[PDB]
RNA sequence: GCCCGUCGCUACUACCGAUUGAAUGGCUCAGUGAGGCUUCCGGACUGGCCCAGGGAGGUCGGCAACGACCACCCAGGGCCGGAAAGCUAUCCAAACUCGGUCAUUUAGAGGAAGUAAAAGUCGUAACAAGGUCUCCGUUGGUGAACCAGCGGAGGGAUCAUU
RNA sequence: AGGACUUUUACCGUGAACAAAUCAGAUCGCUCAAAGAAGGCCUAUGCUCGAAUGUACUAGCAUGGAAUAAUAGAAUAGGACG
RNA sequence: UACCUGGUUGAUUCUGCCAGUAGUCAUAUGCUUGUCUCAAAGAUUAAGCCAUGCAUGUCUAAGUUUAAGCAAUUAAACCGCGAAACUGCGAAUGGCUCAUUAAAUCAGUUAUAGUUUAUUUGAUAGUACCUUACUACAUGGAUAACCGUGGUAAUUCUAGAGCUAAUACAUGCUAAAAACCCCGACUUCAGGGGUGUAUUUAUUAGAUUAAAAACCAAUGCCCUUCGGGGCUAACUGGUGAUUCAUAAUAACUUCUCGAAUCGCAUGGCCUUGCGCUGGCGAUGGUUCAUUCAAAUUUCUGCCCUAUCAACUUUCGACGGCUGGGUCUUGGCCAGCCAUGGUGACAACGGGUAACGGAGGGUUAGGGCUCGACCCCGGAGAAGGAGCCUGAGAAACGGCUACUACA
RNA sequence: UAAGGGAAGUCGGCAAAAUAGAUCCGUAACUUCGGGAAAAGGAUUGGCUCUAAGGGUUGGACAACCAACUUAGAACUGGUACGGACAGGGGGAAUCUGACUGUCUAAUUAAAACAUAGCAU
C-alpha cells in the first residue's frame, strides 16, 4: 500500500511515467475495522519510533456530557447511524463521527446524587436544591433517552489511531438532526 | 439549506464563546459581511474555516464556475525571449476554492492566497471579488 | 538506504573557512550546536588553520580532548564543534581568550580579548514563549534557553548573558539609533547605526544602517545584530566594522 | 558543336512483394498465481497461583476405632498467562500463459526504378524558324526519344500597318 | 499604530536576497611559466599584511517613475456630494 | 582581435555551393619521442558476464569477567593487563554508474499555521498515584562464553545436557508543605477523596470599538453627619493572520517517564550508630527549544515531431462530504452526490544515440553547440515485487519469492 | 462412455466430439461505406435475507388507498456449484467459381447449370 500521487492521472488527463521504486515513507497500511466486543489493542511502530494503538473490538468508552461537564466511562451498546457507509452500521463498526448507543447508568448516578431530582444532613439537600434551581429541568429530548436506559453518542476519537473510543452525548439540534436520520 | 447532508454541520469546537466563529486572514484583506452574518458552513473557507493563508498571493480572471465550491483562474502573462526581443502570449490555469461568502460569475477578477493542499489540484483560496 | 550525510567535500566547503584546495579531498564537517553551518566555524579550523598548534588532524585531536579549550567557559572535546558568533574561546595553557567576530571581508578573524570580555556574551533573542509550567522563557541565537527573562525583551533584542551563571546583565532594545552589526548577506561584518525600519507584512522587513562614513545600507532583520545602545558593548576588530573600497585599501598598504 | 531516350554488360542504393513472415522492447485485457504485511482461530512447548491430599519421626487424652501439637519429602484437580508450526479473510503483488496495441530492426522468389562507369546497338526528340516554333495542363497512341486532339503561355521567329 | 479614501495590467530605475568551484580580475620572484594561496620582516627575541573585487539574464520580493501599449468609469443615471 | 582565398566561362558580373583556413578541456589512429612540473584515463558499444583477493567494524577510570590466560599481589575476601562471549553503536556514510525519466528530474524563488527527527547544544520532572509474601542497606527468571556428547560430503549450519552476569528482559515503594474541586455526619456551618508528567475526549479562560440613565429578574456590598457616593475590583503574552503559546475543570489508558546502572576523590557532623551527610564525572530519561536534516509544497522556466487534433472519465477522470490510512496535508484510499477537467497560447501521443544544473568549446554585438564524467540534486545495484531491524532503508558487500544466468 | 496421444486413420476430419441462452467487455484485414460482426476472444450466472428506482386515483416539492412487472445494488450461504435437465453458432487464413434472393433432372446428379436485375443489338 502506498499514498503517493505518482500513480494517478494528471489534471490534464496525461498518464505519468514510472519514477522510482516504492518508498518506505509513502506507505500505507491496512485499515483496522474496530467493532464491538472484548478488547483487543494491537500496537504498531511508526516512523519516529512512536507507537500507534489499533482498536479491535472495543466495548467501553469515555463519553462527555458537555451541558454540565460530566464525563463517565460507559458501555458502548450498538452503532445506530454512520454518515459514511450504511454497512458499517450493520456490522457494528466503530469509527469517528458514528452515532451509537451507550449505557446511561453512570450518568444517571451522577445526576441523581448531584441535583437530587428524579430522572424517570440538612446541608446536603439545600446544596442539591440550589443546584436544581440554577440549572433547570433537563431537555425533553435527553429525557426520553434516559428511561429507555441508552443514550445517543457520537464518537469523536479515532479508534484505529489512538486505540480508544471517546465521544460526547447528543443534545440540542444536533440530537434532533440525527433522530430524523434514524426514522 | 445548511443541513442538506448526511451529517450535522459543522463547526468543530464551537459548543452550543457560544457565537459563530470567524477570523481575519491579515495582509490587508477585510472579512466579507457574508462570513460574519452567514449561516453557511465550509471547512476550507479562509475566514470561517481552520485553513490559514500563507505564501504567494496571486490574481487572475474567473473562467469556469460549473464546479461546486471551486473555480478555475486564467493567469495571462507574457514570456520574454532572448534572440528575438519579443514576447509570447502565454497563460496558465489555476484551481482555487471559493467560499460561499462571495457571489462569483465567469469573467470576474479575483485575488487568491496560497494555503495547504485542499484537494488533488486546489491550493488557493479566493479572497476578494472585484465586480 | 537514505539518511543524513556524514562527509563534506573540500570544494563545497564554506568559502569563509579559507581552506586549502589541494590539501585533500574532504573538509571538516561541523556536528551540531551553535549553528547554522552557513555560517559557523569548526574548532579544528580555528586551532589548526588559524593558530597552527595543531598542525594537522592528529595534533588538534590530541589538543581537543586534553581538556584545554573552553568554549564559553565550557570544556569541549569535539574536534569539529561548531564555534559560532560571539562565542568565547579560551586557552588557559597559553592564557588568553578569543572571540569570533566577522570582519569586513565576511570571514571569521582571530580577535583577542584580554581579561574581562570573556566573562559575558551578546546574544540575539530569537524566541519568547511560555514554558512547560506557564513560565516565560527566552531563546538566543546560540540555542541558549533562559527560563526567566525580563518582561520587556520582546524580539530581536540583544541580551548580555553572564558566562559563568547564564544570568542576564542587561539588554538592548531593537530600535533606531542603536549600534548594529550586519551578520549576513552581502554586508557581512559591517558595523553601523540603525536609521530606518520599514514594515512589510510577509516576513522580509528591511533595516537601513548608516556607517561611520555616512554610508546608507539596507538589510533584513535576519542579519541585523545589535551591539550597543550608544556605544558597542564589546571590542571591535581592526577597522571598527567599516568597509573600504579596493582603492583606499590599496592606498592604506602603499602608505603603510 | 552540343545533346535525348529505349535496348544490352557491370556495380551500388532504396522501393513493392506471397510467406496468418521473423526478432526485440514498452504498455495492456483475462486466467493461474509464488512470497509477504495485516487479520480470525489455533495452540505444541513452557511459567504462576489456588484446592484439599500420599510417604516417613517425637509426645499426649480415650475401653478399640480416633483426635491434638512440633519438623522433612511426594501423588491428583481448578484458575490465570507467554508462545512456535499451522489455519481463516482481505491487501500488496513477482512470475507464466493467452490475446491486443505501439515502436524499432530484419529474410524473401519475383517486379519496377534511380545513380555511376564508357570509344556498345537503334533512331535524332531539344539547342538556329534545329529544319513540324518551343513550353504548360489534360486525354489517347507508339521500339525509343516522342506524336496527336482541346484549352492556354511567350520564356517567339511579331513590341508596328491608317 | 488603527482605520478610511487609491483603476488595473505591461514597461523602466533602485534595493534586499541570490553554494563553492569555473570566468574576468588584485597581490606574492613556486629559479620564470602552467600553477598555488602563499609570504614577508628582525641577527634574534617573535612581528605583521593577505588569502581581495566583479558577476544573479528570465521568474519571485519591496519602492519610485506615469511617457509609451492596452482596460474600466455617469446615457433607460440603478451617477457623485453633507 | 567586426578579415577571407581557389573552383562553372573564350573572357565578365552574379546566385550558389564545394574546397581551402583556424579553435576545441574532442575522440581514435599513424610515424617519431632526450629533460622538468602538473596530470586525464572501459562513458560512448554490452545498466553485458564474472574466477580470485580485499573493500566495516568498534573499548574508555567510567555496561557484563572465576579464560582451568598473563603479570607482582592475600588461606580468604577481587583487580593491573586482558582473550571469548553477551550488551550498545555504526553498518541508511562513503564509493560507482547514468539504465529509467520531457512539468517528470532539476534551477531560482516560496510554505509547513499540514509534519517526523537518532545525534549535538541549553534548559527541564518533589506529588500520600498502587502492586508484589514483603523489602529499598536494593526484586525475579532465563541465556551466552565455558565443560562434555554428536549429525551431515559440504556453509560465517547447528542440537541435545550442566552451570553462570547485567546499563540484555521483566517487576517495583517514593518529598515535605501550600493551594484548588468533590463528597460531607454535624440544630440555622469535623472529617474523607482526588489533583505530577505521558495519551485520548469534552468544556472554560486566553480581553480591550465613544459616551449616559431606567422597571430589574436575582443578594445588591461597603461607606450610612441613616441624603447620597463608590463598587462585584487590579493585572492580563505572541503572530500580518489560528481553536496559538499557556492555564484551568470532568474523566480515560493492555498507564509512557519520573535512575534497583558505572568510575574517581574520599571529606565533614554528633545521639559513636559498621548513624546522618558531602563533589566531580559516565551512561541514561520526559517535555520545550535548537542542530544535522528529511519529506512534501507555491510561482516561473525544458530538445524534435501534426505522416500525433482531440485527450481524461467503465475500474478516479474535476470537485464536494463523512471516515480510514499516514509522521502529516491530499482522490492517497473506502462509501454517497454532481458532471466536470485539459486543448490550436499545441493539450494528448511519438522520438531522443535525453539524467537536470552550476558549467566546457567558439564567438564584435546578437548567437551555435556540448554537458556520462573531480561539485549540488535525482535514480539504480542481473530484471520486478515484498519485508524485518532500525531515528533514519522499500537497503541489496540485508532477507524472502519468481525469471534469466551461474 | 472411454486411460495417454490427438487425424498418425482415410481419396477426403466421412462419423462423432467440441461451441452454444442471457448480461458486461473487446473486436482485424478488406469494403460497393451498407457490411464483415454473433468477427476473433474474455468475465458473470444458484439459494436466501434485504435495499433502491421506475406508477395510478381522490382531495391543496403534501397526505391517504390501491398496483404488477422490470432493472440495479449489498450482505449471508454451498464439496467453487449454478442457461446444473431441456434448449442451444465451432472458428480463422486463403485459392477456384457463380454477384446476391430464387429454380430444375418426382424415383442415383441441387451444381459452377437455369433465372435475375444491369448492358447491348
Ligand atoms: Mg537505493
Ligand atoms: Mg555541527
Ligand atoms: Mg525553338
Ligand atoms: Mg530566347
Ligand atoms: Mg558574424
Ligand atoms: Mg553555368
Ligand atoms: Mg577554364
Ligand atoms: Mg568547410
Ligand atoms: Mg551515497
Ligand atoms: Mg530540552
Ligand atoms: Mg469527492
Ligand atoms: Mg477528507
Ligand atoms: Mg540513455
Ligand atoms: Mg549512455
Ligand atoms: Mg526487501
Ligand atoms: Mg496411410
Ligand atoms: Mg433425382
Ligand atoms: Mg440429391
Ligand atoms: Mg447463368
Amino acid at each position: 500500500i502506498s499514498r503517493d500521487s505518482r500513480h494517478k492521472r494528471s489534471h490534464t488527463g496525461a498518464k505519468r511515467a514510472y519514477y522510482r521504486k516504492k518508498r518506505a515513507f509513502e506507505a500505507g497500511r491496512q485499515p483496522a475495522n474496530t467493532r464491538i466486543g472484548a478488547k483487543r489493542i494491537h500496537t504498531v511502530r511508526t516512523r519516529g519510533g512512536n507507537h500507534k494503538y489499533r482498536a479491535l473490538r472495543l466495548d467501553s468508552g469515555n463519553f462527555a456530557w458537555a451541558s454540565e461537564g460530566c464525563t463517565r466511562k460507559t458501555r458502548v451498546i450498538v452503532v445506530a447511524y454512520h454518515p459514511s457507509n450504511n454497512e458499517l452500521v450493520r456490522t457494528n463498526t466503530l469509527t469517528k463521527s458514528a452515532v451509537v448507543q451507550i449505557d446511561a447508568a453512570p450518568f444517571r448516578q451522577w445526576y441523581e446524587a448531584h441535583y437530587g431530582q428524579p430522572l424517570g444532613s440538612k446541608s446536603v439537600e439545600k446544596k442539591q436544591a440550589e443546584r436544581f434551581a440554577a440549572a433547570g429541568k433537563v431537555d425533553p429530548a435527553l429525557e426520553k433517552q434516559f428511561e429507555a436506559g441508552r443514550l445517543y453518542a457520537v464518537i469523536s476519537s479515532r479508534p484505529g489511531q489512538s486505540g480508544r473510543c471517546d465521544g460526547y452525548i447528543l443534545e440540542g439540534e444536533e440530537l434532533a438532526f440525527y433522530q430524523r436520520k434514524l426514522h | 439549506t445548511v443541513q442538506s447532508e448526511r451529517a450535522f454541520q459543522k463547526q468543530p469546537h464551537i459548543f452550543l464563546g457560544g457565537r459563530r466563529w470567524y477570523k481575519d486572514v491579515g495582509l490587508g484583506f477585510r472579512t466579507p459581511a457574508a462570513a460574519i452574518e452567514g449561516q453557511y458552513i465550509d471547512k476550507k473557507c479562509p475566514f470561517t474555516g481552520q485553513v490559514s493563508i500563507r505564501g504567494r498571493i496571486l490574481s487572475g480572471t474567473v473562467v469556469s464556475t460549473k464546479m461546486h465550491r471551486t473555480i478555475i483562474i486564467r493567469r495571462e502573462y507574457l514570456h520574454f525571449i532572448p534572440k528575438y526581443n519579443r514576447y509570447e502570449k502565454r497563460h496558465k490555469n489555476l484551481a482555487a476554492h471559493v467560499s460561499p461568502a462571495f457571489r462569483v460569475e465567469e469573467g470576474d477578477k479575483v485575488t487568491v492566497g496560497q494555503c495547504r493542499p485542499l484537494s488533488k489540484t486546489v491550493r488557493f483560496n479566493v479572497l476578494r471579488v472585484l465586480p | 538506504g537514505r539518511g543524513p550525510k556524514k562527509h563534506q567535500k573540500r570544494l563545497s566547503a564554506p568559502s569563509h573557512w579559507l581552506l586549502d584546495k589541494l590539501s585533500g579531498v574532504y573538509a571538516p564537517r561541523p556536528s551540531a550546536g551553535p549553528h547554522k553551518l552557513r555560517e559557523c566555524m569548526p574548532l579544528i579550523v580555528f586551532v589548526r588553520n588559524r593558530l597552527k598548534y595543531a598542525l594537522n588532524y592528529r595534533e588538534t585531536k590530541a589538543i581537543m580532548m586534553q581538556r584545554l579549550i573552553k568554549v564559553d567557559g565550557k570544556v569541549r572535546t569535539d574536534i569539529t564543534y561548531p564555534a559560532g558568533f560571539m562565542d568565547v574561546i579560551t586557552i588557559e595553557k597559553t592564557g588568553e581568550n578569543f572571540r569570533l567576530i566577522y570582519d569586513t571581508k565576511g570571514r571569521f578573524t582571530v580577535h583577542r580579548i584580554q581579561d574581562e570580555e570573556a566573562k559575558y556574551k551578546l546574544g540575539k533573542v530569537k524566541r519568547v514563549q511560555l514554558g512547560k509550567g506557564g513560565i516565560p522563557f527566552l531563546v538566543t541565537h546560540d540555542a541558549r534557553t533562559i527560563r526567566y527573562p525580563d518582561p520587556l525583551i520582546k524580539v530581536n533584542d540583544t541580551v548580555k548573558i553572564n558566562l559563568e551563571t547564564g544570568k542576564i546583565e542587561d539588554f538592548v532594545k531593537f530600535d533606531t539609533g542603536a549600534i548594529a552589526m550586519v551578520t549576513g548577506g552581502r554586508n557581512m561584518g559591517r558595523v553601523g547605526v540603525i536609521t530606518h525600519r520599514e514594515r512589510h507584512d510577509g516576513g522580509f522587513n528591511i533595516i537601513h544602517v548608516k556607517d561611520a562614513l555616512d554610508n546608507t545600507f539596507a538589510t533584513r532583520e535576519s542579519n541585523v545584530f545589535v551591539i550597543g545602545s550608544e556605544k558597542p558593548w564589546i571590542s571591535l576588530p581592526k577597522g571598527k566594522g567599516v568597509k573600504l573600497s579596493i582603492a583606499e585599501e590599496r592606498d592604506r598598504r602603499r602608505a603603510n
